[PDB]
């Protein structure tokens, strides 16, 4: 994930993201867009919740 | 709005071949996602390929993959699908299957919007 839209996340609240086949490492960088209220990871293929 | 239109199937033999195919006419750009759907006599209908309009990435059914191959002519906005050595699993009804954007169902009909026809396609 962009380090960009992490830091803007401070406002952000709904975010989507499509990676059509490609798996998402999300690696710990959700924890700064508090202010999100919705959340949507399709074909992400995360094969696990993250934290 | 937008229509289907299918041909290539019919009666062949557990080791033949068939190139089956289908054309889009109406609104061609707003179509996302395409693929085959076949249905067995009087069982459910199943999602047989698919494949993204631009991002170009395939998608299959086990029960079909390595034998069909989907083909798209965007020239002529046409979805071909191209299989040999079939069996006589493959004696289905066979529907041309468009869904606009939004949706992310490979083999599901669940939210395509458009079919076609439908054309028999018969393995013995």
């Amino acid at each position: 994930l962009p380090q960009v839209v992490t830091d803007v996340g401070v406002h952000l609240q709904k975010l989507s993201i499509n990676n059509e086949g490609t798996k998402l490492i999300v690696l710990n960088s959700l924890k700064k867009m508090v202010n999100l209220t919705e959340l949507e990871l399709i074909r992400c293929d995360l094969e696990r919740i993250p934290h | 709005q937008v229509q289907l239109v299918e041909s290539g199937g019919g009666s062949v033999q557990a080791g033949g071949s068939l190139r089956l195919s289908c054309a889009a006419s109406g609104y061609i750009y707003q179509i996302e996602y395409l693929g085959w759907f076949r249905q067995a006599p009087g069982k459910e209908r199943e999602g047989v390929a698919a494949l993204a309009t631009w991002n170009g990435q395939t998608y299959y059914a086990d029960s079909v993959k390595g034998r069909f191959t989907v083909s798209l002519d965007n020239a002529k906005n046409t979805v071909y699908l191209q299989m040999n050595s079939l069996k006589p699993e493959d004696t289905a009804l066979y529907y041309c299957a468009a869904a606009y954007e939004g949706d992310t169902s490979p083999l599901y009909y669940e939210e395509y919007g458009y079919w076609g026809q439908g054309t028999q396609v018969t393995v013995s």
